[PDB]
């Protein structure tokens, strides 16, 4: 066959290279063998090899190397060195005796970095929402369709919505879709939160969301989650020495992130908020952030299925009625109804018994749904 | 055959790289192809390590046998000579001496110190914007165009007429009216050192520090020949400087006022060129703003109707359009819109096509996405408030 | 175009009006009010927030005034907005005496209070009344009539309502446990103790905690009294009974 | 800036342009002037077919000899209305004649910067006068600005520009009233966003003789058939 | 200011909210005022 | 069915053993004629070398329209049919194969892509951001690729005397010949120039403009003939001192004519002997640029009877590599039909066996992509002498692994590991083959390569690894390649021997501002273009021994270069050869393979208004379903007609 072929072509060419390997090896003086090279490789390097900064490049074969004492050693760098991946900040290691640039390092990622990745996939699912139908169709034209069929996007001629807004009051599934798309993703999900953003040092802010969005890069494809965005705003902290002023600048960095000179790898934002009035209209553009998308309270339908999925496991009596929870006609929210069936677990618990009853959901209802 | 063949191809590369070299990335190693081991052991025997130490005084610096008091850095300060390879007029008081250890004298020249963080902010890889993918704006790019390329392209035209250029831009406007976007075409044209900086870049947590690394960046793009340098977000430091009581934003402005002395002060600012991109022109200090430094203040305004097709047209060059277009009948129905607001509006129109499965994206298609855009994000839009700003 | 107008008027980037709404939870935060409608009566219970030991009894009421012949409201929020919107209403009541000889109708009045209300959250620069109203009255037209209104200017009939603290909760208590063709005064009183003690469970409903205005027809005449200490610790020695004889049912089941 | 009377550095009143502002969101609206009468075409954008398209009164008749074609806020252009009919009304009482187009537009006019801090905005539309005086046919069209002039032809509205572009491509001085209807027609369904079905647009005549005329369907069905 | 405690409660309970993998950390607060606390605990 | 069929059998036909190529090609052919696709049964026939067949389609195509583009398509590939004279316009289907009108063409998308505005070498040096004969003889060169084919510059155009004589030696040729190349692609008006120049009391100057002459008619096809005119007046008599322009503007301006009274004009002068040895090898050359392709007789005679009487010593000094490197280019692409020349070749002697033995073979599998003989190569490669065999052997991997989109990539892996195991000649030969491998094709690991191995300590590989970035480079001037030359330019900037180097690449990065391209292979991605082939390995043959070939006075190969240069062209013609300006969409490459997937939907759209100057890999459809275009694919010129049943 044609594939069958092709693969052919290409086997006999490798049997071509390894046949020139090996007479290559075998006619070398008893030297220069890869084995050879190796231990003459660690022979120049050194049994310590010290750990210090590359302050700058001066040419192929020099480099100014910074000790961890902090001196400035001007020395050249050896051929073992991939003469790549140095840029100025970068680790190096140094011949003990010499200081020469023998090797590179960092292969250890930050603690920063640690915390922000997601290593995991976060158990709700689309299938555990319900009510958002437009909702999850929308983030998921964002944020999954554009790297599950790209092809649908490179054939039409257009690039995908580069963010997306989950706008919506205190609980209406906002983070639910973060967490679903997380689970189903194959991006790498860094999370981060405004009040998390909001950091200490004058600088540190505008710093944090520069080293957040090169660790997206450095992880793309991924899918960079800010959840409570207004939280830069709203919120005023005493331990922000910059202040107001401050937050303003951290708001400006993000804003040069999300869409600034640096050209952007495959990193998709998204971002939650329960006050989107207070966030800079700037930040919110359409080439930073479009798909702005309202997360309303769930109507009568979606409260029974908000019930429905919270009681799924839940052994309900059978006098049990899970419709004088969505009679009551009030701003009930999933995160208040969740919290309902959880809190009547737990009197279910109390009382001893493993079924859930009518008296155990009013209860809970007067509990936590204070009204 | 064929999983023999995969089979067999995958052994053979194990192969390959089990006596070539596999895996070395550990410890930054590099594949052995470029292993000079013969040239790295004489690098070794050969070239000795020279500490980086400073030139701070020449003692008795006439032709009589000189002395230079040396400052190697953290380790101590000597007296110390030239080495005979050396020659006196290359090395000045200033320069940063590099000495070897051992009677430390083996000198070379050093080139001045730059923080890591500001020599990051050359601009290497291009953006893959030109001044075609810009529209709307003919006469914003005309004269961006001539401040910043053409002293750069053609000098002769200038200094036969005996014209200073004006060199200093500050591209100012709502939020998204191609500033950035202007700021990458110039980038991806211009062959000189491009290094952008970011407003928000020069705010640093110890006193001295963001006007240090002004000075820093300033210095080097003088080393450098032919330098543009771009603050994007300028309006993070460059504010009008209020006393207050209590001592705020001192920092930001000092850093300010030495980018202020850097553009224009008691010395010559070299073959330098700055564009400054703002979508708040109201902070910026006076002293900034002065034709000193800023010279050719362009204003992207919110494309008029010919310039809102002529973005309807870039944005949709690429797309599945079908035959009949009415962009101008577009235009005019979103007016004070933004090309980031139009851009969206062809984004959306081939997200409604490609949800309803089609695979051409018709003009129903377009005016449902202006309606999602225009419309619908009306409260979302920025313009309100920066066209007064 | 004043630094300091602070635009008390004015709508939000969404149709939310920011100075209502902090008069509707200012009123919130405020003590607590509820009333209850009944075949006989309407009665109308007040929690006290005046219940320091050095403070005087001068007046018959301090939640609860009295706006004409037949009818009364109770306040709840800010207590000098409450003196002045107290005033209108009883001027606009003997208005409409004066005018047409004959008591001014529940809805009317509280429409025309009401009226006041919007004309302060649409006109001027001044702040809204932050206070909200419970009117029970009666009228030739519909008989026993209970109202609440609220700052913003809207205005409600009800057979059972509650503002102030924990008024939420004080519904949906009285949602599930009130009968609309039933529940004569006795049972509305009762209800109402149990009511006021589930709504100020820190506190285990002292008599003197509490205010009760009761009004009725006798006669023809219309009569508004406010239970005495004597009455309020017979109902609420009642509704321990009763409380007690509950638990005990409970636990002897279980 | 804060305050309705602020000027710009540039030298402008903040309001009264963002007014043209609000005037460039209207629909399109089309005036010429020949010497044999007024013709005004406005564009009725009709946004579900449950409205009633008659309902739509963009062209009005400020008196027997002068018509309106308004364009931007139609709340603001039915203020003024009645502000120029009152006027008209009470120059015809005083004088016993008739309100010259120029006299009564300047009329209107002088109420377009009354506001301060009575009205608290500038309004938000634009009017094209079309009336027959003593001197002839006379086309006016007036601004949020209060500048009034009298147009050979003059398009307002979202599709100003390009309407105006065709209008200096087609019109001419000698030019009959009939060319001049047929000319706004194709101007405006160039510029119609929908396709215009006769239903859709307000089409009025002021001739040196009968009194400001509305077309009707009938009428507009002839000449969109000619079109 | 707002309460650094509260900020480290909200941006723990982020965390633990379906973006932990481990099951097993809990999260207690104290605190004097129950008015106080932020709306969004 | 016919795309599986056709698609099928076209990946075989590049991915199959020799024997099974042909029979595939002759079913696929049948298949086409079947189902009346004649521009595809053309293709197929070009591909094949079935001239026969060539004239049997197109005399068949009884279409003028379909004619006539069936003439642009042969023009471009490079063949003056002669044909009878009875079929449809003779005269406009002879001209068009001629390929006349190319000038004004060129000219035209020039003017709808304004690049008219003359580029000086300073322009492109950019000198004030970052000598003597050797930086007069590389601005000429830069200058002359730069402004290539527009007959138009700021040099020579203007006063031309000045640069001649800051020019020097073997300068005065540079600069003639690169007035020639400014003028190329029938500026033949500019014969009225280069004769006003070669009427001159300077040898070297009047020689340089006879190679103008030449190399101005390299690619045309003129009737009136106006080469051998001048070549012949020239060269009839004086073949005692260098000849050497003379002849090889011959062989330059005409090259895949084959015509027999240039080949017996040029074989005497060759076999005479009283001419030196860089004549002879210059005229072998010619006669193979001439012949590329022929099983020619005559010409595999006369350069076996040279190579007998050459001397020993003789062939061991260098210019004797174009002999052979001659009978190569005659038996360009035959395949095995050779085994005669190699067993002649191998009795004739022994040391000079390996190298001609070696290149004649590669020149002759040349895209055959025979897996068994790259394997031989490899084995030779292997076999250090402990050269020049060896460096021509790696060319020849380059050559004969540059017909498959799979074996090009495997065998940039093969000389990458080739330079980290190899012998001194085996590295300096390296970069030459890998940028045969790959011609005006930026492509990111070959550029780094080159550009890594520029700074290499060998002299000797950092020339040839420039000059083959810049051979990458050719013709696609790209901001990163240009800014790496600058760099590379500032490193060497006192290395004259180096620098000179540099800036060649700079020139044919920025050829033609941007136009041209030198790769061989045109149209689909498989169809080799015999003349431009020539031309390349003429080149790099040359380069092989870069210090006293191209650094010495031999860069009339560089100009040699000319025979590969053809536009990149996307201009679309009326019925009756009129320009028609119409919207067509751009891009790479995109499809779902499946079965047969017709790798033919592009995804970069970039809407266009022909003349378009499109780039190497990216496949320019139209932009509406307005017009047919008689051509499958739309490369160069094209001919669209008005779809008859609906625009
Ligand atoms: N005039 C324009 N022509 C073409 N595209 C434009 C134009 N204006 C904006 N865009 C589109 O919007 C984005 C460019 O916006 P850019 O980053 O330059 O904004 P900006 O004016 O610098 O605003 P900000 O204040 O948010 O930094 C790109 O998506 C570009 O496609
Ligand atoms: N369909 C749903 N709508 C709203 N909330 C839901 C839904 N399904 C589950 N929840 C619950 O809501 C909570 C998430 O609320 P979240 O989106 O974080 O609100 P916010 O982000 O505004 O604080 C989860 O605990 C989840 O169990
Ligand atoms: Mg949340
Ligand atoms: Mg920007």
């Amino acid at each position: 066959r044609l594939k069958l072929l092709k693969l052919e072509r290409i086997k006999d060419y490798l049997l071509m290279e390894e046949e020139f390997i090996r007479n290559q090896e075998q006619m070398k003086p008893l030297e220069e063998k890869q084995e050879e090279e190796r231990s003459k490789v660690d022979d120049l390097r050194g049994t310590p090899m010290s750990v210090g900064t590359l302050e700058e490049i001066i040419d192929d074969n020099h480099a100014i190397v910074s000790t961890s004492v902090g001196s400035e050693h001007y020395v050249s760098i050896l051929s073992f060195v991939d003469k790549d991946l140095l840029e100025p900040g970068c680790s190096v290691l140094l011949n003990h005796k010499v200081h020469a640039v023998i090797g590179v390092l960092m292969d250890d990622t930050d603690p920063l970095v640690t915390v922000m990745k997601v290593e995991k996939a976060p158990q709700e699912t689309y299938a555990d929402i319900g009510g958002l139908d437009n909702q999850i169709q929308e983030i998921k034209e964002s944020v999954e369709l554009p790297l599950t069929h790209p092809e649908y996007y490179e054939e039409m001629g257009i690039k995908p919505p580069k963010g997306v807004i989950l706008y919506g009051p205190p609980g209406t599934g906002k983070t639910l879709l973060a967490k679903a798309v997380a689970n189903q993703t194959s991006a790498t999900f860094l999370r981060v939160v405004g009040s998390e953003l909001i950091q200490k040092y004058l600088g540190d802010g505008p710093k944090l969301v520069r080293e957040l969005f090169r660790v997206a890069e450095e992880h793309a494809p991924s899918i960079v989650f800010i959840d409570e965005i207004d939280a830069i705003g709203t919120k005023r902290y005493d331990s922000n020495s910059g202040g107001e002023r401050e937050i303003q600048r951290t708001m400006l960095e993000l804003l040069n992130q999300l869409d600034g000179f640096d050209s952007r790898g495959d990193v998709k934002v998204i971002m939650a908020t329960n006050r989107i009035e207070t966030l800079d209209p700037a930040l919110i553009r359409p080439g930073r952030i479009d798909r702005k998308i309202e997360f309303p309270l769930p109507d009568e339908k979606t409260k029974k299925r908000i019930f429905q999925i919270h009681t799924s496991r839940m052994t309900l009596a059978d006098d049990v009625t899970l419709d004088d929870l969505i009679m009551a006609k009030d701003d009930l929210s999933g995160a208040d109804i969740k919290a309902i069936c959880t809190e009547a677990g737990l009197m279910a618990l109390r009382e001893r018994r493993m079924k859930v009853t009518n008296e155990d959901f009013k209860k809970s209802k007067e509990n936590v749904l204070y009204k | 055959q064929i999983k023999q063949v995969e089979d067999d191809i995958q052994q053979l590369l194990k192969k390959i790289n089990e006596l070539t070299g596999i895996k070395e990335s550990d410890t930054g190693l590099a594949p052995p192809a470029l292993w000079d081991l013969a040239a790295d052991k004489q690098t070794l025997q050969s070239e000795q390590p020279l500490q980086v130490a400073r030139c701070t005084k020449i003692i008795n610096a006439d032709s009589e046998d000189p002395k230079y008091i040396i400052n190697v850095k953290q380790f101590a300060k000597f007296v110390v000579d030239l080495s005979d390879q050396v020659a006196p007029t290359d090395i000045e008081e200033g320069m940063r001496v590099g000495v070897d250890r051992n009677k430390y004298q083996i000198h070379i020249p050093l080139p001045p110190k730059i923080d890591p963080t500001v020599t990051m902010m050359q601009v290497e890889e291009k953006p893959d914007v030109t001044y075609s993918d810009v529209g709307g704006c003919k006469e914003q790019i005309e004269k961006l165009r001539e401040v910043v390329e053409t002293p750069l392209l053609h000098p002769e035209r200038f200094v036969n007429l005996g014209i200073e250029p004006p060199k200093g831009v500050l591209l100012f406007g709502p939020p998204g009216t191609g500033k950035t976007l202007c700021a990458r075409a110039v980038a991806n044209r211009t062959d000189a050192c491009f290094i952008r900086v970011i407003g928000s870049e020069l705010v640093q947590k110890y006193v001295g520090e963001g006007a240090r690394m002004v000075r820093e960046l300033f210095e080097m793009a003088r080393t450098k020949k032919a330098c543009l340098i771009f603050f994007d977000e300028i309006d993070a430091i460059g504010g009008a400087r209020f006393d207050d009581g209590a001592g705020g934003d001192n920092e930001v402005q000092r850093t300010m006022l030495e980018l202020i002395n850097q553009l224009d002060g008691f010395d010559p600012r070299g073959n330098i060129k700055v564009l400054m991109a703002t979508n708040r022109p109201d902070t910026l200090d006076p002293a900034l703003m002065r034709p000193g430094r800023l010279d050719r203040k362009i204003e992207f305004s919110l494309p008029d109707l010919e310039g809102r097709t002529h973005i309807f047209k870039i944005h949709a060059r690429s797309m599945s359009v079908e035959r009949d277009i009415r962009f101008e009948l577009l235009a005019r129905l979103c007016p004070n819109s933004t090309g980031a607001e139009i851009r969206s509006v062809c984004t959306e129109a081939g997200m409604f096509a490609i949800r309803a499965r089609r695979k051409i994206a018709t003009e129903k298609d377009f005016l449902e996405a202006v309606n999602k855009v225009i419309k619908s994000y009306a409260k979302f839009s920025a313009t309100p408030r920066y066209m007064t700003y | 175009s004043r630094r300091y107008d602070s635009r008390t008027t004015i709508f939000s980037p969404e149709g939310r009006l920011y100075q209502v709404e902090y008069a509707m939870e200012a009123i919130g935060h405020a003590g607590t009010c509820l009333g209850i409608l009944a075949n006989d009566g309407v009665l109308l219970a007040a929690e006290r927030r005046n219940i320091h030991k050095l403070l005087d009894e001068v007046f018959f009421s301090e939640k609860i005034y009295k706006l004409n012949e037949d009818m009364a409201c109770s306040v709840a929020g800010i207590t000098s907005d409450a003196n002045v919107l107290t005033n209108e209403l009883r001027l606009i009541a003997q208005r409409y005496l004066l005018q047409y000889q004959e008591p001014i109708p529940c809805e009317q009045l509280v429409t025309a209070l009401c009226d006041i209300k919007q004309a302060y959250t649409q006109f001027g620069g001044k702040r809204p009344f932050g206070v909200s109203l419970l009117y029970i009255g009666w009228d030739k037209h519909y008989g026993f009539q209970l109202y609440q209104s609220d700052p913003s200017g809207n205005y409600g009939g009800w057979k059972a309502t509650c503002i102030g603290n924990n008024s939420a909760a004080a519904v949906s208590m009285l949602k599930q446990d009130y009968k609309e063709g039933e529940m004569t005064l006795k049972s509305a009183l009762a209800l109402a103790i149990k009511v006021l003690n589930k709504t100020m469970d820190v506190s285990k409903l002292s008599a003197e905690k509490v205010e009760i205005a009761t009004l009725t027809r006798e006669n023809g005449k219309t009569v508004i009294r406010v239970l005495k200490q004597k009455e309020v610790e017979q109902l609420i020695k009642k509704h321990e009974e009763e409380e007690a004889k509950a638990e005990r049912e409970k636990k002897e089941k279980e | 800036d804060r305050g309705v009377n602020t000027f710009s550095p540039e030298g402008r009143l903040f309001q009264v342009e963002y007014a043209i502002e609000a005037i460039k969101l209207g629909s399109t609206a089309i005036g010429i002037q020949t010497s044999e009468g007024v013709c005004l075409a406005v564009e009725k954008r009709i946004t579900s077919p449950l409205m009633e398209p008659s309902s739509i009164e963009k062209i009005v008749e400020i008196d027997a000899h002068i018509g309106c074609a308004m364009s931007g806020l139609i709340a603001d252009a039915k203020t003024l209305i009645d502000k120029a009919r009152v006027e008209t009304q009470n120059h015809w009482f005083t004088y016993n004649e008739t309100m010259t187009v120029e006299s009564v537009t300047q009329a209107v006019s002088n109420l377009a910067l009354q506001f301060g801090e009575a009205m608290s905005r500038p309004f938000g539309v634009a009017l094209l006068f079309g009336g027959v005086d003593e001197k002839g046919p006379q086309l006016f069209h007036m601004d949020p600005s209060g500048t009034f002039v009298q147009c050979d032809a003059r398009a307002i509205g979202s599709a100003s520009e390009g309407a105006q572009s065709s209008l200096q491509e087609v019109y001419h001085k000698s030019m009959t009233l009939k060319e001049a209807i047929k000319s706004s027609l194709i101007i405006l369904k160039q510029v119609m966003e929908e396709k215009l079905n006769a239903t859709n647009i307000e089409l009025a005549t002021v001739q040196p003789g009968q009194n400001f005329h509305m077309f009707t369907k009938e009428e507009l069905e002839e000449v969109i058939k000619d079109i | 200011g707002d309460s650094e405690v509260q900020r480290t409660m909200l941006e723990l309970l982020n965390q633990l909210d379906g973006f932990e993998a481990t099951k097993n950390i809990k999260v207690i607060m104290a605190t004097n005022r129950i008015d106080i606390l932020d709306s969004a605990l | 069915a016919y795309a599986k069929v056709c698609l099928y059998l076209t990946s075989c036909v590049n991915y199959v053993p020799e024997p099974e190529n042909s029979a595939l090609l002759r079913c696929a052919l049948g298949v086409f004629r079947k189902f009346s696709r004649f521009p595809e049964a053309l293709r197929l026939a070009l591909m094949l070398n079935d001239m026969e067949l060539v004239e049997d389609i197109f005399t068949s195509c009884k279409d003028v329209v379909v004619q006539k583009q069936m003439a642009f398509m042969l023009g471009r590939h490079g063949v003056f049919l002669e044909l009878s004279e009875d079929v449809e316009e003779y005269e406009d289907l002879t001209e068009i194969m001629s390929n006349v009108q190319l000038n004004s063409n060129f000219l035209a998308l020039a003017r709808e892509l304004d690049i008219m505005e003359p580029k000086v070498p300073d322009d492109i040096y950019k000198t004030h951001l970052e000598d003597s004969a050797r930086m007069n003889l590389a601005s000429s060169f830069v200058n002359g690729f730069v402004n290539a084919a527009f007959g138009q510059d700021k040099l020579l155009t203007d006063d031309g005397n000045k640069w001649l004589y800051k020019n020097k030696d073997h300068g005065m040729l540079s600069a003639a010949a690169s007035l020639g190349m400014i003028l190329l692609w029938d500026v033949d008006g500019g014969l009225t120039q280069i004769d006003k120049y070669l009427y001159s009391s300077e040898d070297y100057i009047k020689s340089g403009a006879l190679l103008a002459c030449g190399i101005v008619n390299s690619g045309v096809r003129n009737e009136c003939d106006p080469a051998l005119a001048l070549l012949s007046d020239y060269v009839l008599h004086n073949s005692n001192t260098m000849r050497l322009g003379s002849i090889f503007g011959l062989g330059l301006a005409y090259a895949g004519s084959n015509r027999e009274d240039v080949l017996t004009l040029l074989l005497p002068v060759m076999g005479d002997s009283k001419s030196s040895m860089e004549v002879a090898g210059v005229t072998a050359l010619a006669c193979g640029m001439i012949a590329v392709g022929s099983c020619n007789g005559d010409v595999t005679s006369t350069i076996l009877q040279t190579i007998m009487e050459k001397s020993e010593t003789e062939l061991k000094d260098t210019y004797a590599r174009w002999l052979p490197l001659g009978l190569g280019l005659n038996h360009l692409g035959k395949g095995e039909a050779i085994e005669a020349i190699l067993a002649a070749l191998e009795v004739v002697s022994e040391p000079f066996r390996s190298f001609a033995n070696t290149l004649v073979d590669v020149c002759a599998y040349a895209g055959s992509g025979n897996v068994l003989k790259v394997q031989q190569l490899l084995h030779i490669c292997s076999e250090h002498f402990d050269g020049a065999h060896q460096g021509v052997a790696v060319l020849g991997i380059a050559l004969i692994a540059m017909g498959e989109e799979i074996g090009a990539e495997m065998a940039l892996r093969t000389f990458g590991h080739l330079l980290r195991y190899g012998e001194p000649t085996l590295r300096r030969a390296v970069p030459l083959a890998l940028a045969l491998i790959s011609v005006s094709n930026p492509r990111l690991n070959i550029l780094d390569t080159l550009s890594k191995f520029s700074h290499d300590a060998d002299p000797e590989v950092s020339y040839n690894s420039i000059f083959a970035m810049g051979m990458v480079g050719s013709g696609t001037n790209n901001a990163r390649l240009a800014a790496m030359l600058r760099q590379l330019a500032q490193y060497h900037a006192k290395d004259p021997n180096n620098l000179f180097m540099v800036r060649l690449a700079q020139g044919l990065t920025h050829l033609g501002k941007g136009t041209l391209t030198l790769c061989p292979y045109h149209s689909d991605r498989q169809l080799m273009s015999q003349v431009a082939v020539a031309g390349l390995l003429t080149v790099l043959v040359s380069f092989l021994d870069v210090r006293n070939i191209i650094l010495g006075k031999s860069h009339y190969v560089l100009y040699g270069l000319v025979a590969a240069m053809q536009p990149r062209m996307l201009v679309t013609f009326d019925e009756e050869l009129r320009p028609l300006p119409v919207s067509v969409r751009v891009g790479q490459a995109v499809d779902v393979v499946g079965q047969a997937g017709k790798p033919k939907t592009i995804t970069g759209f970039q809407t266009h208004t022909t003349p378009v100057l499109l780039a190497h890999g990216e496949r320019a459809e139209l932009a509406t379903e307005e017009f047919l275009p008689v051509t499958p694919i739309l490369e160069g010129f094209v001919i669209l007609r008005k779809n008859p049943n609906y625009d």
